[PDB]
């Protein structure tokens, strides 16, 4: 269990990092297209 | 322990779903403005 959940947490955290970077980029792409 | 982790795992899953939903919206809004 424990090992399995730490891996899971690690894998979810990575995927979040990528999405947070994507969100930040998209929001700026949006601000430019609209400004 | 296993509880505390399960808890993080769950909090991470929900934040991930919210972020993919936000990303799908920005891409659609950015597509819209672009063209």
């Amino acid at each position: 269990e424990v090992k399995q959940l730490e891996a899971e947490v690690e894998e979810l955290e990575s995927e979040l990092w990528h999405l947070e970077n994507e969100v930040a980029r998209l929001e700026k792409e949006n601000a430019e297209c609209e400004a | 322990k296993v509880k505390q982790l399960k808890a993080k795992v769950e909090e991470l899953k929900s934040k991930l779903w919210h972020l993919k939903n936000k990303v799908a919206r920005l891409k659609k809004k950015n597509a819209e403005c672009k063209a």
